[PDB]
RNA sequence: AGGGGAUCGAAGAUGAUCAGAUACCGUCGUAGUCUUAACCAUAAACUAUGCCGACUAGGGAUCGGGUGGUGUUUUUUUAAUGACCCACUCGGCACCUUACGAGAAAUCAAAGUCUUUGGGUUCUGGGGGGAGUAUGGUCGCAAGGCUGAAACUUAAAGGAAUUG
């Protein structure tokens, strides 16, 4: 939210649900951010380095947290099958 | 009725928590402990207390008592931990269902077979 | 008083005014 | 306000049932609102059964109960029979025992 | 649920649905060629006949009507198309 | 991103089928599960263990990722999981909660039960719902062992299981632990059946 | 009986978004639905959409992103007198800097900003933001 | 002395988190009031209303006191706390703290041109609580706060310069009205305009970057 | 839509319906029925001048106990009779 | 207006009860209760919730219809039937669990998709009394139905829930 002349104004640009791209606001204390570990050759899990996803309180309440994570991580490569885009 | 108030039952807890070494199945010495190690305004209230920190001690020696945990249990429990020498690959092969093996066939590789059927 | 007896009260009352007024038709 | 979804008692998809007469006070009450018990009991009783067979021809006989349905009227159902009056939640419970 | 392919439904879950609730609608009744070896030809019956379809030449029967699928007459045979 | 040898091996598969970790819930069957695989007739639904295995891996791949391994929390109010969780927490970092939960453990700093983790693992979101609820008052992600009739609100990444008892829950936890150690960790190489017995995890007696 | 075929198409889209979905089937589509769908799309408020041809009135699959608060229809298609356009946008848009009143005019189905630029007016269809 | 309990209280006292915008960035649940004291010290309070309530009891009437309180700077951080104790001051004390805990952010915008420093709202917003709906509408400069004394004061401490308001409901019940106005300005950072359509990489959580530098003992 | 027409040509129905329902307005109906001019001791006018017939001592309603000094007045343009209050302490002594 | 008139039974008369008891309880029992031909048009005529259309969420029962099965059971010689079991699908009468959502709440798959306020349409309400009264019209054999005011009076009447 820029201003008159190029200057960035209004503090704080909120995160977004990786799943629904809606804002995750402050009092949304039911939301979640899953850090998933980048790993290297022959197991081993490279500490401090994650593939990360966020998830709105809405979504988790509606029980869609597990299906939605599935699709998300799989089209990154951390799942191999499991999720069908058809029904 | 001789049901002990909370002040007594609470003080026993607190004592058995943090002085379990010292304290004994014996009231008489549990009595004396409570003087040196705690401040109580009446002989009667201390007796009352020591008699019950004694009771709690006596049945601890025969299995835990909920409320009181001096950590030492949780580590006796972790060392009191092991079993097995058999496991549950004998004998022969894994007995499966028609579709259990379909799951096998359609996903993976080699597994010993053993068909079933079942009805209504 | 119970609504229905009051409804009955005024039914009675109308039949009365209905009467008295006919004395002068 | 409204105090039950069954309202009085049990009538959704009709409009009019048909009154029964209360077994105790004779009060008419719709059949679906009735409140009912099967009075099944032996003709004899706890005591007479021994004394029954004893002073009888036949080996132990057979024995027949009496089977008759009861229709109570809420007031009559409350005043003695099946009633208590239950808490706001217990009222929901349709399980018998 | 929450994200799925409305454009490419699985054939199975498309198969269980109602005929007007598939993606594009079509019937689920078939036609058949039907014959009783007394004769040498093949009449074509509709799987839900309503009319008690009488054979070409011989007043025989072929299928009685029902609630839905016509019941074909006991000693016969058929193919779908 | 796929590891390469982290495919489901025939030794793990045998472990699982003997554990009946594929024998899913009967008539009951929560809409939110295509972890299924062909209705075995007369009630039982068969659970696709491949998917099971991957989830477990992703699970482990998120557990190891927590900086301090001891603010990973394991839960199990069901007796059939108490020996497991203690044995999971034993080997890895992880603080355990076996038996009764005690509400106010995540809200309410004032309690003596007070935890405050960065992740929660749970064995049966029916029995342990106290915790699943509690954690979504306060932004904790949740990993959970789920059958075909488990609630799935407020639990990300389900591990399709068989909380019908026995060895399943014990297996899954053992496999969980086994993988979090094979990850940035105190283990080994390829096959490597691991020293520790899988029957170590398991409800006792009688 | 179906009075506004547009009205169903918007409320469908609206209920999808609200429930966190990423697509909707809509039925039965129309020239007008398409053009309304087209405007929203041009402005980012939905993704791509596909017209499936039942041999009938059409179905549509919309793919929506989640930038969408509301897409509403205006039930009588009131005439707007080009000067009245200000009064509509104000009545029913969240601020003066984003969001659109979309409406039907002799020069095509177009949002009010294009309407302003082309200097035409007409009747009011609905809105997006 | 402070002695924080909670991970967040430690990280904050230990100078590892500098502003609540971070807290809101990651939606960190706040339990310790001292947190929002050190993180935002220009906070000035304001008792909004005090009223007697009464409870009937199996041995006495019980009339304790309900106090409604607003804290804020005048720079996009409000807090609305409601507390009832049996002495007035104790109600106010506990009320100010609750109000500090609930301190939320305000997105303010421009009535409709880019100029110098936001002065109004991003969008219209609505807040409901009970029967009352407080509705907030962006206004041109020097319009002022067009609102009742109470709601105006909550909107000033919140940092807003010009806004329009409309209310529906039994607005005389102050508790519900302010709560609705609160929820109304709370809603401004939930509303997705296109200026916020741009994708952000997804920041890492302080609770993990200073993982060690938090931690119990 | 619950209950009003929404159509583009339902303007008449919408006006009539309003007209019909204005009669539930207490002020509106008095305005059009001409209640002022018809009943009501003044014409509909702000004041009226009358003649003092007798001095009354009206006993006050509960929970109040008092004698409220008043006057019966016959309106000049009217002959309509009216009782009126005589405000403040004494002041009944000022009439006759 | 005819028939019928077992039963129960407004009215009436009685026995008790009661300070009284025109009642509650008991007895006698007229009309009535049933039927034909005609009237009447009202019920808390109730889900106190207009109709048509769309969309939004889970579960097990059940009624009707249909489809699928090397299902069960019926024996005869296997079938065909039938009844039953499983899966699905239309359309019903309902219940369960949830609530994204709604509400003043009780509660509600509508009472949701509403100040981010518009799918179509019918109807009714606008503080409480006065009063469903007065008056006119109209229908009715009657009882009464429909339509339906004001003057004046009044600061509350009222709803849901909470504690006593
Ligand atoms: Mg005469
Ligand atoms: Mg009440
Ligand atoms: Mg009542
Ligand atoms: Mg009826
Ligand atoms: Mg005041
Ligand atoms: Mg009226
Ligand atoms: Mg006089
Ligand atoms: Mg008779
Ligand atoms: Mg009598
Ligand atoms: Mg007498
Ligand atoms: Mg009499
Ligand atoms: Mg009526
Ligand atoms: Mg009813
Ligand atoms: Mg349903
Ligand atoms: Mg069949
Ligand atoms: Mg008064
Ligand atoms: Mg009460
Ligand atoms: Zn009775
Ligand atoms: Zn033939």
């Amino acid at each position: 939210m820029e201003n008159d002349k190029g200057q960035l104004v209004e503090l704080y640009v909120p995160r977004k649900c990786s799943a629904t791209n809606r804002i995750i606001k402050a009092d949304d204390h039911a939301s979640v951010q899953i850090n998933v570990a980048k790993v290297d050759e022959e197991g081993r899990a490279i500490p401090g380095e994650y593939v990360t996803y966020a998830l709105s309180g809405y979504v988790r309440s509606r029980g869609e947290s597990d299906d939605s994570l599935n699709r998300l991580a799989q089209n990154d490569g951390l799942l191999k099958n499991v999720w069908s885009y058809s029904r | 009725g001789r049901v002990r108030t909370k002040t007594v039952k609470r003080a026993s807890k607190a004592l058995i928590e943090r002085y379990y070494p010292k304290l004994t199945l014996d009231f008489q010495t549990n009595k004396r402990l409570c003087d040196e190690i705690a401040t109580i305004q009446s002989k009667r209230l201390r007796n009352k207390i020591a008699g019950y920190t004694t009771h709690l001690m006596k049945r601890i020696q025969k299995g835990p008592v909920r409320g009181i945990s001096f950590k030492l249990q949780e580590e006796e429990r972790e060392r009191k931990d092991q079993y097995v020498p058999e496991v549950s690959r004998s004998n022969g092969v894994l007995n499966v269902d028609n579709q259990t093996s379909d799951l096998v066939k359609s996903l993976g590789l080699k597994l010993p077979l053993s068909v079933i059927n079942v009805s209504a | 008083m119970r609504a229905k007896w009051r409804k009955k009260r005024t039914r009675r009352l109308k039949r009365k005014r209905r009467k008295v007024r006919a004395r002068s038709k | 306000p409204k105090k039950r979804a069954s309202n009085g008692r049990n009538k959704k998809g009709r409009g009019h049932v048909k009154p029964v007469r209360c077994v105790n006070c004779s009060k008419s009450i719709p059949k679906d609102k009735a409140i009912k018990r099967m009075a099944i009991r032996n003709i004899v009783e706890a005591a007479a059964v021994r004394d029954l067979s004893e002073a009888s021809v036949y080996p132990e006989y057979a024995l027949p109960k009496t089977y008759n349905k009861l229709h109570y009227c809420v007031s009559c159902a409350i005043h003695a029979r099946i009633v208590r009056v239950r808490s706001r939640e217990d009222r929901k419970n349709r399980a018998p025992p | 649920v929450l994200v799925q392919d409305l454009l490419h439904p699985t054939a199975a879950s498309e198969a269980r649905k109602h005929k007007l609730k598939t993606l594009v609608q079509g019937p689920r009744s078939y036609f058949l060629d039907v014959k009783c070896p007394g004769c040498l030809n093949i009449t074509t019956v509709f799987s839900h006949a309503q009319t008690a379809v009488t054979c070409e030449s011989c007043s025989t029967i072929l299928c009685t009507p029902t609630g839905g699928k016509a019941k074909l007459s006991e000693g016969t045979s058929f193919r779908r198309k | 991103s796929l590891p390469a040898t982290f495919d489901l091996t025939p030794e793990d598969a045998q472990l699982l089928l003997a554990a009946n970790t594929h024998l899913g819930a009967r008539n009951v069957q929560v809409h939110q599960e295509p972890y299924v695989f062909n209705a075995r007739p007369d009630g039982v639904h068969v659970i696709n263990v491949g998917k099971t295995w991957e989830k477990l891996v992703l699970a482990a791949r998120i557990i190891a990722a927590i900086p301090n391994p001891e603010d990973v929390v394991a839960i199990s109010s069901r007796t059939f999981g108490q020996r497991a969780v203690l044995k999971f927490a034993a080997h890895t970092g992880a603080t355990p909660i076996a038996g009764r939960f005690t509400p106010g453990s995540f809200t309410n700093y004032i309690t003596r039960s007070f935890k405050e983790p960065r992740l929660v693992i749970v064995t049966d979101p029916r029995s342990d719902a106290q915790a699943i609820k509690e954690a979504s008052y306060v932004n904790i992600p949740v990993i959970a062992l789920t059958d075909l009739d488990s609630p799935s609100e407020f639990v990300d990444v389900a591990i399709p299981c068989n909380n019908r008892g026995k060895h399943s829950i014990g297996l899954i936890w053992y496999l969980l632990a086994r993988e979090v150690l094979r990850l940035r960790g105190a283990l080994v190489d390829r096959t490597q059946p691991w020293s520790i017995m899988p029957d170590l995890y398991f409800y006792r007696d009688p | 009986t179906r009075s506004s075929v547009l009205a169903d198409a918007l409320n469908a889209i609206n209920n999808a978004e609200k429930t966190g979905k990423r697509q909707v089937l809509i039925r039965p589509s129309s020239k007008v639905i398409i053009k309304f769908l087209q405007v929203m799309q041009k402005h980012g408020y939905i993704g791509e959409f596909e017209y499936i041809d039942d041999h009938r009135s059409g179905k549509i699959v919309v793919q929506l992103n989640g930038r969408l608060n509301k897409c509403g229809v205006i039930s009588p298609r009131f005439n707007v007198k080009i000067g009245d356009i200000e009064k509509w946008t104000a009545n029913l848009l969240p601020a003066r800097q984003f969001g659109y009143v979309i409406l039907t005019t002799s020069a095509g189905i177009m949002d009010h900003e294009e309407a302003r630029r082309k200097h035409v007016s007409g009747k009011i269809l609905g809105f997006v933001y | 002395g402070w002695v924080p309990v909670t991970k967040l209280g430690r990280l904050v006292k230990a100078g590892k988190i500098t502003t609540i915008e971070e807290i809101f960035l990651h939606s960190l649940p706040v339990k310790e009031f001292q947190i929002i004291d050190t993180l935002l010290p220009g906070l000035q309070d304001e008792v909004m209303n005090i009223k007697p309530v009464q409870k009937q009891t199996r041995a006495g009437q019980r009339t304790r006191f309900k106090a409604v309180v607003v804290v804020g700077d005048s720079n996009g951080h409000v807090g609305l706390g409601i507390k009832t104790a049996k002495e007035v001051a104790g109600a106010i004390r506990a009320g100010i703290i609750i109000a500090k805990l609930s301190v939320i952010p305000i997105r303010r915008g421009y009535w409709g041109t880019n100029l110098g420093q936001p002065h109004s709202l991003a969008t219209k917003t609505t807040g409901k609580c009970g029967s009352v709906t407080v509705r907030l509408i962006p206004a041109p400069r020097g319009s002022g706060i067009v609102a009742s004394p109470a709601v105006k004061k909550l909107l000033q401490l919140a940092g807003v310069e010009d806004v329009y308001t409309q209310s529906n409901g039994k607005t005389r019940t102050l508790e519900n009205t302010l709560k609705a106005a609160f929820v109304a300005i709370g809603n401004t950072y939930g509303f997705l305009t296109p200026n916020l359509w741009a994708e952000q990489p997804l920041p890492v959580s302080p609770l993990d970057i200073y993982s060690d530098e938090a931690s119990a003992q | 839509g619950k209950g009003k027409p929404r159509g583009l040509n339902s303007a008449r129905k919408l006006r009539v319906h309003r007209r019909n329902n204005r009669w539930a307005e207490n002020n509106y109906k008095k305005r059009l029925l001409g209640t002022a001019f018809k009943s009501s001791p003044f014409g509909g006018s702000s004041h009226a001048k009358g003649i003092v017939l007798e001095k009354l001592g009206i006993e006050s309603k509960q929970p109040n106990s008092a004698i409220r000094k008043c006057v019966r007045v016959q309106l000049i343009k009217n002959g309509k009779k009216v009782t009126a209050f005589v405000p403040n302490d004494g002041c009944l002594n000022f009439v006759d």
